[PDB]
């Protein structure tokens, strides 16, 4: 199990990544840099806007070589190292050497209930579990500016 | 996360102890007198299992059998407190009538019979309250908001029941 684990992860890549809001489909932030590698703090600026988004759809194209079961993420989000919020997605299957593009909607909490751009910025970090099903194949970190 | 966020409303006639219920909880003294028809916002840290839960707590101004359910009693909430009184036999006809109007417009919900110390007042027993949570699968418990205990237990309770079964604050 922990040689296959390492397998996929050698396989796996992140291709690009959007966001966009959820009712236009406008794109607010975008990259190509793999932020699923781990042990690099990456960094990532977003638009502070965004957090007046009713709902955010995130676009995730990636690739992998190995074939997965219950693909799956959990992103933990720390505010000041300490844990704020979790994050569950699924994608399921996984065909080998694919690419795929998987879109997930995130919605925002209450306008009053949001957390405020000027404290958030650079005190985020988003610590991302990739899973097939309950096998941990990698985490990375994200250190998130609301810009 | 360190601090699980809930919205709780507070609804029941007029006189039932919603205020004092909720001031004995966030403040720890039973309030000598809040404007009756004031509604407001409470907000408290209490801990659940272990958990830290921040607490919005909305007081409501109370309806009567006659009101429309305000919408606003209704979005984002993530339990609802009934309150009557055991002293008022009006309270607990109402309450049921609100619970009608929730289920309509609309689910964690407790039934909570306040004023127990009143015993020389007491129209209600404990068992017609009782009767009433169960016909609704609701939590049931009784109160007096000249009791601090029993206050904190309520409010305990439907965070309790309300994790036996979305938004995001930084994105
Ligand atoms: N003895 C006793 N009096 C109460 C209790 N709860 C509320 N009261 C009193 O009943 C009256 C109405 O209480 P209030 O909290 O304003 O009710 P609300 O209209 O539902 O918000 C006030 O005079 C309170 O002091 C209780 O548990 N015991
Ligand atoms: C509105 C979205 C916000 C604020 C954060 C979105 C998430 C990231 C950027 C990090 C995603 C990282 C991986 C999928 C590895
Ligand atoms: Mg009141």
């Amino acid at each position: 199990k922990d040689e296959r684990a390492r397998e996929i992860l050698r396989g796996f890549k992140l291709n690009w990544m959007n966001l966009r809001d959820a009712e236009t489909g406008k794109i607010l932030w975008q990259g190509t840099e793999d932020l699923s590698v781990p042990g690099v703090e990456h960094e990532a600026r977003v638009p502070k806007k965004i957090l007046k988004c009713k709902a955010v759809s995130r676009e995730l194209n990636f690739s992998s070589t190995e074939q997965m079961e219950k693909f799956r993420l959990e992103q933990k989000v720390y505010f000041k190292g300490q844990c704020l919020e979790e994050w569950f997605f699924e994608f399921g299957f996984v065909i080998p050497n694919s690419t795929n593009t998987w879109q997930s909607l995130i919605e925002a909490a209450p306008e009053s209930q949001m957390m405020p751009a000027s404290v958030l910025t650079g005190n985020v970090i988003i610590e991302t579990k990739f899973f097939d099903d309950d096998l941990l194949v990698s985490t990375s970190r994200v250190r998130l500016f609301y810009v | 996360p360190q601090s699980k966020s809930r919205k709780i409303a507070i609804l029941g006639y007029r006189s039932v102890g919603k205020s004092s219920l909720t001031i004995q909880f966030v403040e720890g003294q039973f309030v000598d007198s809040y404007d009756p028809t004031i509604e407001n916002t409470f907000t408290k840290l209490i801990t659940v299992n272990g958990q830290e839960y921040h607490l919005q707590l909305v007081d409501t101004a109370g309806q009567d059998e006659y009101s429309i359910f305000p919408q606003t009693y209704s979005i984002d909430i993530n339990g609802y407190i009934l309150v009557y009184s055991v002293t008022s036999i009006k309270s607990f006809e109402v309450i049921k009538v609100i619970h009608g109007k929730l289920l309509d417009m609309v689910i964690p919900i407790m039934l909570v019979g306040n004023k127990k110390d009143l015993h020389m007042e007491r129209v209600i027993s404990y068992e017609e309250g009782k009767a009433l949570a169960e016909s609704w699968n609701a939590a049931f418990l009784e109160s007096s908001a000249k009791e601090n205990q029993t206050a904190v237990d309520v409010f305990r309770r439907i965070i309790l029941e309300a994790e036996k079964m979305q938004g995001k604050s930084s994105c």
